[PDB]
């Protein structure tokens, strides 16, 4: 659902586009040809000036949403990238970054306008109490675990 | 009935953003609180149409009163049952509130629980050790580009129109 | 300040003490979900105003999905960030951490079951056009659950929460292991396990009075 | 003779009631710290 | 002349917010990964989890917002001393094992 919804979002951004051409933006109609027959060219030219007026801020809105979605993307071109160099390229420290567990490796595959991370982690199971203790004397001394 | 106390010679009341908001009465010199009637959104909390037909609304901020009726601060909710447990989130409403369909079955409204109760035997001299393990393959799906679209100015605003 | 570091080819500096300090960190994670309606705020009881404006096309079509597709993700940030442990720990009623005191950081029964720390956040920090401010979905009592949840799995189980199955281990040990992630043996904490309970007991307290002295901290 | 008019000449350019609210408006005022005749 | 005024301002207004919203998923996902890196474990990153050698964090709520306390143990008190790379005892070069 991640990558389908940059597919949706792209449609409707480009569908509501093309759908703001029928709009009169104050005009009379709503098709060029149409104003332009009906009426004479001192008056045609304001009924053009407001429906280019209307046609360039559509125009500007739609860029404006693609620049703000577009960088959006980056973020995630940018983690991907980085989920790759560190997760499938080495073995990772970094916890969830790459899976909820201890990383053992990854495995990259593609997909549409996207990746697909298969994060192979080790998950601890079956645990078992015991009864622990910092140190042991047995001479006078305290003994540590090395590991 | 308002609670302000007006100076002797003001008429008008008014908030930070310039909004009317008190009025003496010019009769009966007394102080009144303006709130503009209830508005809002209506929202329809459903379960698939591939399970039920049934839905629930939604009045947002709205006291009940101006619209089988539960009062949330969410709005006020029609046609969800009240239950007093508490199950994990299925159709977020608003201030905790999670609305699901459920067993017959109709929409019920419960307050989400944060995941399942749990408290480890700590002691100071306890500590527990695994001694099998699993091997998780979990998936994690990342957009990566977009489509190349360009759009041209000559052709989208003044298609065929030399005038324009 | 000018530092030049007595560098030669054959001395080192070796530290021979050590101090547990606890600085804090403030991050914004959410916004106000609000939304504003197109016919209330442009044509507010307008009828004639509102019929001109069809001719705009679905201009506020897109700014009433703009802005809730906002509301939608300030619901997101909020539950990436806390809602990330499944069950919901709790300390033990006994408090014998090793001799470390975790009061001002976890919650207490004698209030909003907040801390002492998160009380001192929440004191400090404090519609006529279709301006309708959405409530979140998470309740400050629903998300300062879910931090104690982190808290208390933190003390008693360590780092082996967030990776499988809650494993216990004493706090005095969990410490060493700690210590022994950063190049110092174990045998020096537990040496001087009295001084560093003493040295983080003390450097969280100073974290109320940094948030209670200035106000310019959040 | 001259004399300093420290604070005074203010008034309410209106009937309107605004509590706590520290209001900006433009109108004929005495300037602070004038000479009065 | 009224609409077309007030649809830019509304357009405005949209506009700032997604770039303001964008600025804030910006500090949500870092929130959220310094939760899972310093929080529900301990961290190697540097200046990741506060200035020091990092030990652990506890999460602390706030309104629309999360405050991190990163306890770090700060080496203190040096020493100055001499060095040698190894040392030779019977002809052969010895070094420290750790
Ligand atoms: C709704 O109106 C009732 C009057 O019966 C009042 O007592 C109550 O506080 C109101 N509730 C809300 C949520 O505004
Ligand atoms: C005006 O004010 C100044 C200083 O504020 C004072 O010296 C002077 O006497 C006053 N009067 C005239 C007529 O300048």
């Amino acid at each position: 659902g991640k990558l389908q919804d940059v597919v949706n979002q792209n449609a409707q951004a480009l569908n509501t586009l093309v759908k703001q051409l029928s709009s009169n933006f104050g005009a009379i109609s709503s098709v060029l040809n149409d104003i332009l027959s009906r009426l004479d060219p001192p008056e045609a030219e304001v009924q053009i000036d407001r429906l280019i007026t209307g046609r360039l801020q559509s125009l500007q809105t739609y860029v404006t949403q693609q620049l703000i979605r577009a960088a959006e993307i980056r973020a995630s071109a940018n983690l991907a990238a980085t989920k790759m160099s560190e997760c499938v390229l080495g073995q990772s420290k970094r916890v969830d970054f790459c899976g909820k567990g201890y990383h053992l490796m990854s495995f990259p595959q593609s997909a549409p306008h996207g990746v697909v991370f298969l994060h192979v982690t080790y998950v601890p199971a079956q645990e078992k109490n015991f009864t622990t203790a910092p140190a042991i004397c047995h001479d006078g001394k305290a003994h540590f675990p090395r590991e | 009935e308002s609670n302000k106390k007006f100076l002797p010679f003001q008429q008008f009341g008014r908030d930070i953003a310039d909004t009317t908001d008190a009025v003496r009465d010019p009769q009966t010199l007394e102080i009144l609180d303006i709130t503009p009637c209830s508005f809002g959104g209506v929202s329809v909390i459903t379960p698939g149409t591939n399970t039920s037909n049934e839905v629930a609304v939604l009045y947002q901020d709205v006291n009940c009163t101006e619209v089988n009726v539960f009062q949330t601060r969410a709005g006020c909710l029609i046609g969800a049952e009240h239950v007093n447990n508490s199950y994990e989130c299925d159709i977020p409403i608003g201030a905790g509130i999670c609305a699901s369909y459920q067993t017959s079955q109709s929409i019920i409204a419960y307050t989400m629980s944060l995941g399942a109760e749990n408290s480890v035997a700590y002691s100071n001299n306890s500590i527990a050790i695994p001694t099998n393990f699993t091997i998780s393959v979990t998936t994690e799906i990342l957009p990566v580009s977009m489509t190349k679209t360009s759009v041209d100015c000559t052709m989208y605003i003044c298609g065929d129109s030399t005038e324009c | 300040a000018e530092n030049s570091v007595a560098y030669s080819n054959n001395s080192i500096a070796i530290p021979t003490n050590f101090t547990i300090s606890v600085t804090t960190e403030i991050l914004p994670v959410s916004m106000t979900k609000t939304s504003v309606d197109c016919t209330m705020y442009i044509c507010g009881d307008s009828t004639e105003c509102s019929n001109l404006l069809l001719q705009y096309g679905s201009f506020c079509t897109q700014l009433n999905r703009a802005l809730t597709g906002i509301a939608v993700e300030q619901d997101k940030n909020t539950q990436e960030v806390f809602a990330q442990v499944k069950q919901i720990y709790k300390t033990p009623p006994i408090k014998d951490f090793g001799g470390f005191n975790f009061s001002q950081i976890l919650p207490d029964p004698s209030k909003s079951k907040r801390s002492f720390i998160e009380d001192l956040l929440f004191n400090k920090v404090t519609k006529f056009n279709g301006l309708t401010v959405l409530p979140p979905l998470l309740t400050d009592e629903m998300i300062a659950q879910y931090t104690s949840a982190l808290l208390a799995g933190t003390i008693t189980s360590g780092w082996t929460f967030g990776a499988g199955p809650a494993l216990q281990i004493p706090f005095p040990m969990q410490m060493a292991y700690r210590f022994n992630g950063i190049g110092v043996t174990q045998n020096v904490l537990y040496e001087n396990q009295k001084l560093i309970a003493n040295q983080f007991n003390s450097a969280i307290g100073k974290i109320q009075d940094s948030l209670s002295s200035t106000p310019s901290a959040l | 003779a001259y004399t300093n008019s420290f604070t005074r000449g203010v008034y309410y350019p209106d009937k309107v009631f605004r509590s706590s609210v520290l209001h900006s408006t433009q109108d004929l005022f005495l300037p602070f710290f004038s000479n009065v005749t």
